[PDB]
C-alpha cells in the first residue's frame, strides 16, 4: 500500500529534523544552493526528497510560524509522485503545496501552481512568497491585468502562481505570436493544481476560446429584440424547463412571418433572420438578469457558473451577447470570430508531470484514472473532525425557506455566533440581504458585484457576531479564521441555501467551517420549487407529493421527498459525467489536428533559414497540380496540357515561361522535375535579388498568414459539422467514426490549401 | 448610422451619358460594393458602341462611399453623413496639354441601389492629342485623394492628380478638382484633411462579346 | 513583383553613373517599364518610360541624354544618365503596373 | 496487400485482430463439445433433407447441430427487439429509463439480459422437446420432463457464455461483438457446403454461371445496403460558417433499408408458427392443406411469405426510424428541414420520404429472401446450399461495417502536416 | 474400420417374427452406441433400436416394446428380435456403430425386409 | 393505437417461443443493428 | 390515381438517394469477397485442426 510508503517517508523527514532548528539563517539559503549544485551533479529529486522536505518544514517554522504536520509531509510526498492527494477541507493544503513545489523548482524549469480564481492565487502568492523567498527561489504571480512583459517576467521565475484561465490563454496567445521572443510561457514542466475537482473535472468541460473581432451588425439585433419583446409568454414561445431551450410555437412562427413581412422563416434565404430570433428569444427568457450576468457601466459582464466571480473580458458567442446587449438597450458592439480553441484536459495533459489536491476527490476517483492516469491517494486528518454536519431541511415553497433561514440567522446572531449563508446566485443573495435589512441585523453581502472589497470581508467574517451572505465566491478556497471567543460558542455556523450540482461542491461549502479541530455547525435548507428540483426531479414525486398542505411552518418529515432530492442530485451528476465522456472522445481528434498544426508553425517560427520548407510546400503543390491535370484513367496525349501550362504560367512561373512544346507528351514525373528545376532557379535568383534575411522574413510572414487564416476556417468548419454529426446515427453509423474520418479529410484539404497559398504568394510576388 | 446600415453588399448601378467634340457616348454597368472590406467589383458595359475617350479617362468619373474604415476615423467621414439622403459631385478635370472635362454627376441611393447618374461634357479639345488618339494603356494606377471641407458651401472639396500610362511610354498628369454636395440636410460631418489611398485593376471577361470594361477596386482612407 | 533599384550614390558633377532596377515576378518584354524622379518636397515627377517593345518616349527637359534599356535575359532595366547636372539630385524610382502599380525601394542620386 | 500490411504493422489493431481470431477459435471449439446427456448417435443419423412438407428448412437447417452454443444469440436478438418494441410508450418504467439518461439505460440493458436468459431457458425447452418429438423418436436418454431442464440450462449457460465473449470482443477485439459471432456462425458452414457442391460433381458451365450470379447479387446487395437519402438539415443556431463550402453540409442520412434484416426473421417466425401448432392435432385433411400452403417453396407459400416481408418491413421501418420522435427531436434542439415548418410538417415530410424509400428496401428484402428457392430449383445445387436471405444480407453487412471501423484507425495514424 | 454383416431379414407375412443378427469383424467392440435404423423410401430414417454401454435400451414411439436388442461379445453380434410385424415396416434395415462421442457413426449394408 | 402496440409485442413473443418447437427447421440468424459557449475577445 | 402518382414519385426519390458509385462499389465487393474467402479458409483449417486433435484425445 502506498500509504505505508508515505508514512515511512514522513517518519524519515521527522527523524532527520534534529540537525535543523538550531541551524541559523544564511545556512538554509546555502542549502538551496547546495541542492542546486548536487542536482546538477548527478542525483535526482527522489533522492533529494527527505532533506528538501526537512528544510522546508524548518524554514516554514521560522518564517510564518506554521510548522508543518505529519499528514502534510504525507501530502507533499503524494503530490511529488504525480498522485492527487485528497486532504479534507481545512487540513492545511496550501502549506503542503510548498513541499513538492520547492522540490521540483530546484532543477530549473517552471512550476505552475494553478488555482481556481485570482483571490486565492494572490492570497497564496503573498503568503508563500515569504517561504519561497526565504530560500532564494523567485515567485512570479500571474494575473489578468498584466502586459506581456510582466507576464514573461512572472513566468520566468522559478515558481508561478496563477489561475487556469490565465495559463490557458497564455498558451493560446503564445501560439498566435509572430516572433519567437513574444512568447510568455516557458516549455511546460509541472503543475500543482489546487482544487483539482473544479479545474480537471467540473470546469474541464468548457473550452477556452480566443476570438478576434469581425464586422458589426446592429440593425438585425434591434429588429429581433423589438419583435420578441411582444410575444405573450407561453402562447407563442415555449420554454423547456429541464434544459433551457426556447422555441417558437406554431402561432409565433406565423406572427414572425407577418411581422417581418417575409414568406417563410424556415427557408434558406432567411437563415440569418431565424438565427437572430432564436438568439433574441434566448436572451429574454432563458437567462435572467442578475442570475448569470450583470450590467457594469453599459457592458454585460457574464458571471461564472463555477467560480462565482464575474469574468470581465469574456463574451458569449454565436451572436448571443449582442442579443443580451440589445435586450437592455446597451451599446451593441462587434461580433467575435474564433481564432484559437483548447480544453482543460487537452491543455493540462501536456505538462510532463502534474499533481493536485482537493478535499472531495474520491467521488470521481476512477475518472482521474480514466482521463489523466493519476490515482487519488487518501490522506488522514491529524485531528478528528468535530463538525456537526446536520441533515437537510426540505421545505415546500421558496419563501418559506427564506423566512426560516432569516429566523435561523437571527437566532444565531442573538448568541453572537458567526453565520456564513451560502447561496449560488447574486439576486438571491441580495434578496436574502433585504430579508435581513428588516429584522435588523448587520451583515456583509459578497456578490459578484462586491468583489472589490471582499478580501477584507473575510477577515471580518470570523469574529463575534458577524453575518456574511456569500455566493459561490466564498465557496471553495476561503479560509475564514475564527476570531476570539468564537470557538467557545461553536464557531461559524454555515447555513446553506440550496443544493449544488455535486456532493463535491456542497461538501466543500460545509468544509468552510470544518477548520482544524474547531467546531462548526453546518445546515442545508431546501425547497421543492428550488430550481434544481423543478429542473431535475422526476414527475413520479412532484405533483404526487406537493399535497402536504401549504403552510411551511415546519420542514417536511417524510423520506419520499428526501429520496427525491438525492435522486435529483445524482442524475445531475450523471448528466455531467455522460457529457464529459462524450466531449472527451470528440475533442480528442482536434487535439491531434491542433498538435500537428501548432508543432509545424512553431517549427516555421524558430528556424534559421526556411528555404527548404517552402520549397517542399511548392513541390507538394506542384505534384498535385500535375497529377490533377494528368490523370491515370485517361491514356496520354489526351491530358489537356493547355490548362496545365496555363496554371503553371499563372501560378508558379510568370506568364511566358512555360509553353506546351516544353512538355508535349512526357510522363508526368519528368515533366514535374523539369518544372521544379526552373522553380528552384527562379527562387534562387529571387533570393539573391531580394536579400538573405529579408526573404526569410518575407516567407515567414506569408507562411504564418496562410497557416493562421486557413486554421481559423478549419476550426470553424469542424465546429460546424460537430453540431450535425449526431444526426448521422440514423444511418446507424457510430457518429464518432464518421466525425473522425470526415475531419481527417477536411484537415487534409486544409493543408492542401495552405500549400497552394504559400506557393502562389511566394512566387507570384 | 445611414451607411453603417449598409455594411452588407450594395448594388451599384452606373449610368453615363456624355459628349466630347459633338461625339456621343453612353456607357452603363452594374456591380457590388462593400464597406467593411471596402471594395468595388463592377461589371461595366459600353452600350452605345465605341469609346470616344478611353476607359482610363473614364474611371475617375465612374461612389467614394465604399471605403474601408478602421476604428479611429469613424468620426471623420463625410460620405456617411449625406447618405442615404443622396450625394452630388461635379469635377473640373484639367488635362495638361489638352482640354477640360466638366463632369456632372449625382450619386445617390435611388430606392435601395447606389445609382451614379453621370453626364460628362468635355470641352476645349483638339482631337489630335493623346486621349482622342486613344494612346492609353489598359491600366489604372494607385493614388491618394486629398479631402478637405468648406463651410461656406458646407461641402467637400477634393484635390488630386492622376497619372495615366500613355502607350508611347509617357504619362498624362491630369488634375481633378472635385466638389461634393449633400442632397439632404441632416447631420453633416466635415472633417479635416485626410486621404483615400486607392488602387484599381482593369481586366476583361473571356466569355463576353462586346467592348466591356471590368473594374475591380480597393479604397482605404488614412490621415485622421 | 519586386522592383529593386541599385547603383546610386553621391557624386560630384561630371562622373557618369549607371542605374539598375532588377525586376522579379514578371517578364519585362510584355509590360511597359518606367522611371520617375523626385526631389524632396517636389512631386514625384516623370522621367522616362519604355512601352512593351521597340520605342520609348522621354520628357522634353532631359532629352538627348537618358537611355532606358533592358536585359530581357537578366529581367532587369537599366538607365544611363551621361553627364550630371545638379538639377538631377533626386530620389529616383523604377515603376511598373502589372495589375497593381509597383514602385521600388527608392534609390538616391545626389549631384554635389 | 498494401493495406493489410498496414493493418498488421501498427500495434494495437494487429493485437485486436489477433484477439478477434483467438475468440473465434474459442467460439468454434464449443460447437464440438456437445450437450452432456443426449444420444448423439441419433442426432447425426437424422437426415431428412428437404422438399418434405414437414421439413421445409430455411437458413440451412439446424439438423447436424445441437451443440452447447446451438441456441445461438437468437434469444438475445428477439429479446432486444421485444424491449425495443416495448419502449415506445408502453410499460413506462422503460420509457422513464429511456428518457432519463444512460445509467438508467444500464438497468435497461440488465433487464434485457435477464429477459434473454429467461427466453433462452424456455426456448431451449421448446427446442429440445420438438427435436426429440419428431426428429428421431428418442434423442435424450433417461427421457422425461424432469431431465429436459438440465440440457436446457446447459444451452442457456452456453449462450450466456456466447454473449459474454460477444461483449469481450466488442470491448477488446475489432468491431461489434455478437455481429462478428453471427458472422462466424454463418461463414463457418461454407466449408461443408463446398464439399457438398463439389461432391455432387453444365459440368463447369453451370458452376461458373452460379458464381457470377452470386457476385451479381452481392453487388446488388452492396448497392442497396450502402445508400442514403440524405435529407438536408439546417441548424439555425450558428452563423453559417461565415464563408462555408457546402460540400460537407449537415445532413440526416435515411437508409434505403431502414429495417435491417429483422423483418424477414420474424416473418419466418410467423410463417412456421401455424404448421408447428397444427402439427399437434395429428394428420387430418386440413393439416396437409396447411403444410401445403405454408411450405414457402410453393407459389402460395412464396406469396404470403412475400406479403409478410413487405408488411413487417414497413412496420419495423417506422419503429426503427420513428419519424415522430425524430421531428420532435429536431425541433427540440435547433435544426429544421430547409423549407419545412419544424413541428408537425417536418414529421409528415420525413414520413412521406420514409414510405417512398421503404418500398424499395422492402421489395429488395423480399427478393433477397425468395432468391434461394430460385437457385435451388434453377441451378440443381444441393438443397442446403441456400445462398440468399439473412445469411447473405448480414455476411456482407458485418464484413463492410467492420472493414470501415478497422481502417478508421489508420487516419489517426496518418496525419501529415505541411512541412514534411 | 470394422467390417459388418447383417443377417436374418427376408420375406415374411405381416403378423410374424424375425431375428436380425448383426455380426462384426473387428473384435474389441466396447463402444458408444450400437443400433438399427431403416431408411425406407419416405426416408425419415429412424433409429429403430438403440443400445448403449450400460445396455440402456431405447426404442421409438411406433415400435416400442415389441422388439428387443441383445448384445454379445465372443461373437460380436447385436440381435434385433422383431415381433408382431406390420406392412408399414417394409424397409431395408441397417446396423450402425459408433466408437466414442460423435466420431461419425458409420453405417453398414442392409437387409430389405419385405412385409405385406 | 398504443394498445395495439402491446399486442404487436406479445403476438411475436409467444410465436417466437412456439416457433422454437421447429428450430431444427428455422435456423436463421438476424443482425442486431442499433451550455452556452463563451469566448474571450482579445486585442 | 393515387398509385399512378405514388410509383412516379418513388422513381423520383430514387433519383435523390446518394447511391454508391462504381469505384468504391468495386472496392467493397473486393473487400467482402476477400473476407468471406479468408474466413472460409480459416474456419476450414481450424475445424480440420481441432477435429484431428480431438480424434486422438478421444
Ligand atoms: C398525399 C400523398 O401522400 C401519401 O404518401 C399517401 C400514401 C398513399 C400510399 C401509401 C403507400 C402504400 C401503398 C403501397 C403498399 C405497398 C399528400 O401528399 P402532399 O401533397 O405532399 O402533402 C400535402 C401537403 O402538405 C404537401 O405540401
Ligand atoms: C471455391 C469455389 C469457387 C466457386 C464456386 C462458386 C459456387 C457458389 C458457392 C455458393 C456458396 C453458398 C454459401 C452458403 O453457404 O449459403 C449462405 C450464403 O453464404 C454467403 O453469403 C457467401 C457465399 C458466396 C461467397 C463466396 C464463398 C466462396 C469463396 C471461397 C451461407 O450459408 P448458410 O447455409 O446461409 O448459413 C446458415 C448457417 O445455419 C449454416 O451455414
Ligand atoms: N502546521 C500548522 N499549524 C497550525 N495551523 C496550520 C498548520 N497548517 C495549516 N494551518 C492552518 O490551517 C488553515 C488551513 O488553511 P488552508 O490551507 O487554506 O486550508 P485548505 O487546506 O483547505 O486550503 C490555515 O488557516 C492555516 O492557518
Ligand atoms: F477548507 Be478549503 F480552503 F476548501
Ligand atoms: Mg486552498
Amino acid at each position: 500500500r502506498t500509504l505505508n510508503r508515505y508514512e515511512k517517508i514522513a517518519n524519515d523527514i521527522d527523524a532527520i529534523r534534529g540537525d535543523y532548528e538550531n541551524l541559523s539563517d544564511d545556512a538554509l539559503k546555502h542549502k538551496t544552493i547546495e541542492f542546486k549544485e548536487r542536482l546538477e551533479k548527478g542525483a535526482t529529486t527522489d533522492d533529494l526528497l527527505v532533506e528538501a522536505f526537512a528544510v522546508v518544514r524548518e524554514a516554514s517554522r521560522r518564517v510564518t510560524g506554521m510548522f508543518p504536520f505529519k499528514v502534510q509531509l504525507m501530502g507533499g510526498v503524494a503530490l511529488h509522485d504525480g498522485n492527487i492527494a485528497e486532504m479534507k477541507t481545512g487540513e492545511g493544503k496550501t502549506l503542503t503545496s510548498t513541499l513538492p513545489v520547492y522540490l521540483n523548482a530546484l532543477t530549473g524549469k517552471g512550476v505552475h501552481v494553478v488555482t481556481v480564481n485570482e483571490y486565492l492565487a494572490s492570497r497564496d502568492a503573498e503568503q508563500m512568497g515569504k517561504i519561497f523567498e526565504f530560500l532564494g527561489l523567485t515567485v512570479g504571480l500571474n494575473l489578468n491585468s498584466m502586459s506581456k512583459d510582466e507576464k514573461r517576467e512572472a513566468y520566468a521565475a522559478d515558481i508561478t502562481y496563477s489561475t487556469n484561465n490565465e495559463l490557458g490563454f497564455d498558451y493560446l496567445r503564445d501560439n498566435m505570436v509572430l516572433y519567437k521572443e513574444q512568447m510568455v510561457q516557458r516549455p511546460l514542466h509541472f503543475a500543482v493544481i489546487d482544487e483539482v475537482d473544479s479545474i480537471l473535472i467540473d470546469e474541464a468541460r468548457t473550452p477556452l476560446i480566443i476570438s478576434g473581432q469581425a464586422a458589426k451588425s446592429t440593425k438585425l439585433y434591434v429588429q429581433a429584440n423589438a419583435f420578441v419583446r411582444t410575444l405573450k409568454a407561453e402562447k407563442d414561445y415555449t420554454y423547456d424547463i429541464k434544459t433551457k431551450a426556447v422555441q417558437l410555437t406554431e402561432e409565433g412562427m406565423t406572427k414572425a412571418e407577418k411581422a417581418f413581412g417575409i414568406d417563410n422563416l424556415f427557408d434558406v434565404k432567411h437563415v440569418a433572420l431565424n438565427h437572430h430570433i432564436n438568439q433574441a428569444l434566448k436572451a429574454h427568457v432563458a437567462m435572467q438578469k442578475d442570475v448569470d450576468y450583470v450590467v457594469e457601466d453599459g457592458q454585460v459582464v457574464i458571471v461564472d457558473s463555477f467560480t462565482g466571480r464575474l469574468m470581465k473580458g469574456r463574451r458569449y458567442s454565436e451572436g448571443l451577447h449582442q442579443a443580451i446587449e440589445a435586450k437592455e438597450g446597451l451599446e451593441i458592439q462587434n461580433e467575435s470570430m474564433t481564432l484559437a480553441t483548447i480544453t482543460f484536459q487537452n491543455y493540462f495533459r501536456m505538462y510532463e508531470k502534474l499533481a493536485g489536491m482537493t478535499g472531495t476527490a474520491k467521488t470521481e476517483e476512477e475518472e482521474f484514472r480514466n482521463i489523466y492516469n493519476m490515482q487519488v491517494v487518501t490522506i488522514p486528518t491529524n485531528r478528528p473532525v468535530v463538525r456537526d454536519d446536520r441533515p437537510d431541511l426540505i421545505y415546500r415553497t421558496m419563501e418559506g425557506k427564506f423566512k426560516a433561514v432569516a429566523e435561523d440567522v437571527a437566532q444565531r446572531y442573538m448568541t453572537g455566533q458567526p453565520v456564513l449563508v451560502g447561496t449560488v446566485a447574486v439576486e438571491t443573495s441580495e434578496l436574502i440581504s433585504k430579508l435581513l435589512k428588516n429584522k435588523g441585523i448587520p451583515h456583509q453581502v459578497l456578490n459578484a458585484k462586491n468583489h472589490e472589497r471582499e478580501a477584507q470581508i473575510i477577515e471580518e467574517a470570523g469574529q463575534k457576531g458577524a453575518v456574511t451572505i456569500a455566493t459561490n465566491m466564498a465557496g471553495r478556497g476561503t479560509d475564514i479564521k475564527l476570531g476570539e471567543g468564537v470557538k467557545e460558542l461553536g464557531g461559524l455556523a454555515v447555513v446553506g441555501t440550496e443544493r449544488h450540482e455535486s456532493r463535491r461542491i456542497d461538501n466543500q461549502l460545509r468544509g468552510r467551517s470544518g477548520r482544524q479541530g474547531d467546531p462548526g455547525i453546518t445546515q442545508f435548507y431546501l425547497s421543492m420549487e428550488d430550481e434544481l428540483m423543478r429542473r431535475f426531479g422526476a414527475e413520479r414525486t412532484m405533483a404526487m407529493l406537493d399535497r402536504f398542505g401549504m403552510d411551511d411552518s415546519t420542514p417536511i418529515q417524510s423520506k419520499m421527498v428526501s429520496r427525491a432530492v438525492e435522486s435529483s442530485q445524482k442524475r445531475v451528476e450523471g448528466n455531467n459525467f455522460d457529457s464529459r465522456k462524450q466531449l472527451l472522445q470528440y475533442d480528442d481528434v482536434l487535439r491531434q489536428q491542433r498538435e500537428v498544426i501548432y508543432k509545424q508553425r512553431f517549427e516555421v517560427i524558430d528556424s534559421e533559414n526556411l528555404r527548404e520548407i517552402v520549397e517542399n510546400m511548392i513541390k507538394s503543390s506542384l505534384e498535385r497540380a500535375i497529377a490533377a491535370y494528368t490523370p491515370r484513367e485517361e491514356l496520354p496525349e489526351e491530358w489537356k496540357l493547355d490548362g496545365l501550362v496555363d496554371l503553371i504560367n499563372t501560378t508558379y512561373l510568370d506568364e511566358g515561361a512555360l509553353e506546351k512544346s516544353d512538355i508535349f507528351g512526357k510522363e508526368p514525373d519528368e515533366m514535374l522535375e523539369l518544372i521544379m528545376d526552373r522553380i528552384i532557379t527562379k527562387y534562387n535568383e529571387k533570393e539573391e535579388q531580394f536579400g538573405k534575411e529579408q526573404m526569410r522574413e518575407f516567407e515567414k510572414v506569408i507562411v504564418l498568414r496562410a497557416v493562421d487564416s486557413k486554421w481559423m476556417d478549419h476550426i470553424d468548419a469542424m465546429d460546424q459539422l460537430r453540431q450535425g454529426i449526431h444526426l448521422r446515427a440514423y444511418a446507424q453509423t457510430n457518429p464518432l467514426r464518421e466525425y473522425q474520418m470526415e475531419g481527417f479529410a477536411m484537415f487534409e484539404h486544409m493543408i492542401e490549401s495552405i500549400e497552394d497559398e504559400v506557393a502562389k504568394f511566394v512566387m507570384k510576388a | 448610422k445611414g451607411e453603417e446600415l449598409f455594411t452588407g453588399v450594395v448594388p451599384i448601378l452606373v449610368e453615363l451619358d456624355g459628349d466630347v467634340n459633338g461625339h456621343k457616348f453612353s456607357v452603363s454597368g452594374e456591380g457590388e460594393g462593400d464597406a467593411t472590406y471596402g471594395k468595388l467589383t463592377l461589371k461595366f458595359i459600353c452600350t452605345t458602341g465605341k469609346l470616344p475617350v478611353p476607359w482610363p479617362t473614364l474611371v475617375t468619373t465612374f461612389v467614394q462611399c465604399f471605403s474601408r474604415y478602421p476604428d479611429h476615423m469613424k468620426r471623420h467621414d463625410f460620405f456617411k453623413s449625406a447618405m442615404p439622403e443622396g450625394y452630388v459631385q461635379e469635377r473640373t478635370i484639367s488635362f495638361k496639354d489638352d482640354g477640360n472635362y466638366k463632369t456632372r454627376a449625382e450619386v445617390k441611393f435611388e430606392g435601395d441601389t447606389l445609382v451614379n447618374r453621370i453626364e460628362l461634357k468635355g470641352i476645349d479639345f483638339k482631337e489630335d492629342g493623346n486621349i482622342l488618339g486613344h494612346k492609353l494603356e489598359y491600366n489604372y494606377n494607385s493614388h491618394n485623394v486629398y479631402i478637405t471641407a468648406d463651410k461656406q458651401k458646407n461641402g467637400i472639396k477634393a484635390n488630386f492628380k492622376i497619372r495615366h500610362n500613355i502607350e508611347d511610354g509617357s504619362v498624362q498628369l491630369a488634375d481633378h478638382y472635385q466638389q461634393n454636395t449633400p442632397i439632404g440636410d441632416g447631420p453633416v460631418l466635415l472633417p479635416d484633411n485626410h486621404y483615400l489611398s486607392t488602387q484599381s485593376a482593369l481586366s476583361k471577361d473571356p466569355n463576353e462579346k462586346r467592348d466591356h470594361m471590368v473594374l475591380l477596386e480597393f479604397v482605404t482612407a488614412a490621415g485622421i | 513583383v519586386a522592383l529593386v533599384e541599385s547603383g546610386g550614390a553621391l557624386v560630384q558633377p561630371g562622373g557618369s553613373l549607371r542605374l539598375s532596377c532588377a525586376a522579379s515576378g514578371f517578364p519585362v518584354n510584355r509590360y511597359s517599364m518606367r522611371w520617375y524622379r523626385q526631389a524632396p518636397g517636389k512631386e514625384r515627377e516623370w522621367v522616362a518610360g519604355m512601352s512593351a517593345g521597340d520605342r520609348s518616349s522621354y520628357e522634353d527637359s532631359v532629352k538627348g541624354r537618358f537611355t532606358i534599356s533592358r536585359d530581357d535575359a537578366r529581367n532587369t532595366v537599366y538607365l544611363q544618365m551621361n553627364s550630371l547636372k545638379p538639377e538631377d539630385t533626386a530620389v529616383y524610382y523604377c515603376n511598373v503596373n502589372v495589375g497593381f502599380e509597383y514602385w521600388g525601394q527608392g534609390t538616391q542620386v545626389t549631384v554635389s | 496487400f498494401r493495406t493489410i500490411s498496414n493493418f498488421m504493422r501498427v500495434s494495437d489493431i494487429r493485437n485486436k485482430i489477433i484477439f478477434t481470431l483467438l475468440m473465434l477459435i474459442v467460439f468454434r471449439i464449443g460447437t464440438f463439445i456437445p450437450v452432456p446427456s443426449v444420444n448423439t448417435d441419433v442426432l447425426k443419423l437424422q437426415d431428412q433433407l428437404n422438399a418434405f412438407g414437414v421439413l421445409n428448412i430455411f437458413c440451412g437447417g439446424a439438423l447436424q447441430n445441437f451443440s452447447i452454443f446451438a441456441m445461438g444469440v437468437m434469444p438475445y436478438i428477439t429479446a432486444s427487439i421485444i424491449v425495443q418494441l416495448l419502449q415506445m410508450d408502453v410499460v413506462p418504467k422503460f420509457a422513464e429509463w429511456s428518457k432519463q439518461g444512460e445509467m438508467g439505460r444500464r438497468k435497461l440493458a440488465q433487464f434485457t439480459r435477464y429477459f434473454t436468459i429467461v427466453l433462452g431457458f424456455i426456448q431451449a425447452l421448446g427446442m429440445s422437446y420438438g427435436f426429440n418429438n419428431l426428429a428421431g423418436g428418442m434423442l435424450i436418454q433417461n427421457p422425461g420432463i424432469g431431465t429436459y431442464l438440465l440440457i436446457a440450462v446447459v444451452l442457456t449457460a452456453g449462450t450466456a457464455f456466447l454473449m459474454w465473449l460477444g461483449e469481450q470482443i466488442t470491448a477488446k477485439g475489432v468491431g461489434n461483438g455478437i455481429s462478428i459471432i453471427i458472422f462466424a456462425g454463418i461463414v463457418s458452414g461454407i466449408p461443408t457446403i463446398l464439399n457438398q457442391i463439389y461432391a455432387q460433381t453444365l459440368n463447369i458451365v453451370r458452376l461458373l454461371l452460379v458464381a457470377l450470379a452470386v457476385v451479381a447479387v452481392i453487388v446488388g446487395v452492396i448497392y442497396i445496403q450502402q445508400a442514403f437519402r440524405k435529407i438536408p438539415i439546417q441548424y439555425a443556431k450558428r452563423l453559417e460558417g461565415r464563408n462555408p463550402v457546402g460540400g460537407h453540409s449537415t445532413h440526416l442520412p435515411l437508409k434505403v433499408n431502414p429495417a435491417g434484416v429483422i423483418p424477414v426473421i420474424f416473418a419466418v417466425s410467423f410463417l412456421i408458427a401455424p404448421p408447428t401448432i397444427a402439427s399437434f392435432f395429428g394428420t387430418n385433411d386440413v393439416t396437409l392443406w396447411i403444410r401445403r400452403t405454408f411450405d414457402y417453396t410453393h407459389p402460395v407459400g412464396m406469396t404470403i411469405y412475400v406479403v409478410l416481408i413487405i408488411a413487417f418491413t414497413y412496420f419495423y421501418a417506422f419503429v426503427q426510424v420513428n419519424p415522430e420522435q425524430m421531428a420532435d427531436n429536431l425541433k427540440k434542439q435547433g435544426g429544421y428541414i430547409p423549407g419545412i415548418r419544424p413541428g408537425k410538417n417536418t414529421q409528415e415530410y420525413v414520413t412521406r420520404i420514409l414510405y417512398r424509400l421503404t418500398l424499395v428496401g422492402s421489395l429488395f428484402l423480399a427478393f433477397i429472401a425468395v432468391l434461394p428457392v430460385f437457385f435451388v430449383n434453377f441451378a440443381n445445387l444441393p438443397p442446403s446450399a441456400q445462398i440468399g436471405g439473412t445469411s447473405l444480407l448480414i455476411v456482407v453487412g458485418v464484413a463492410l461495417e467492420t472493414m470501415k471501423q478497422l481502417e478508421s484507425q489508420l487516419v489517426k495514424r496518418h496525419y501529415r502536416g505541411f512541412i514534411k | 474400420q470394422v467390417q459388418l454383416v447383417e443377417t436374418g431379414g427376408g420375406l415374411v407375412q405381416p403378423g410374424g417374427s424375425l431375428r436380425l443378427s448383426c455380426g462384426a469383424s473387428g473384435s474389441i467392440f466396447n463402444m458408444y452406441a450400437m443400433g438399427w435404423y431403416r431408411q425406407a423410401p419416405g426416408k425419415r430414417r429412424e433409429v429403430v433400436a438403440r443400445i448403449a454401454t450400460d445396455d440402456s435400451t431405447m426404442y421409438p414411439d411406433s415400435v416400442k416394446g415389441r422388439f428387443t436388442i441383445s448384445r454379445d461379445n465372443a461373437k460380436n453380434t447385436v440381435y434385433l428380435q422383431m415381433n408382431s410385424l406390420k406392412p408399414e415396416d417394409t424397409a431395408v434395415y441397417y446396423c450402425y456403430y459408433q466408437r466414442t462421442v460423435m466420431s461419425q457413426p458409420y453405417w453398414g449394408q442392409g437387409t430389405q425386409v419385405t412385409v405385406s | 393505437a398504443k394498445k395495439t402496440a402491446i399486442a404487436i409485442a406479445v403476438a411475436l413473443a409467444g410465436f417466437a417461443t412456439v416457433a422454437s418447437y421447429a428450430q431444427y427447421e428455422d435456423g436463421c440468424s438476424g443482425e442486431l443493428e442499433r451550455d452556452s459557449p463563451h469566448s474571450y475577445h482579445s486585442g | 390515381q393515387r398509385v399512378t402518382n405514388f410509383f412516379k414519385e418513388v422513381v423520383r426519390e430514387l433519383k435523390k438517394v446518394s447511391w454508391p458509385n462504381r469505384k468504391e462499389l468495386v472496392n467493397y465487393t473486393a473487400v467482402v469477397l476477400a473476407t468471406v474467402a479468408f474466413f472460409t479458409v480459416f474456419f476450414a483449417v481450424i475445424d480440420l485442426g481441432i477435429s484431428q486433435l480431438i480424434r486422438l484425445v478421444f
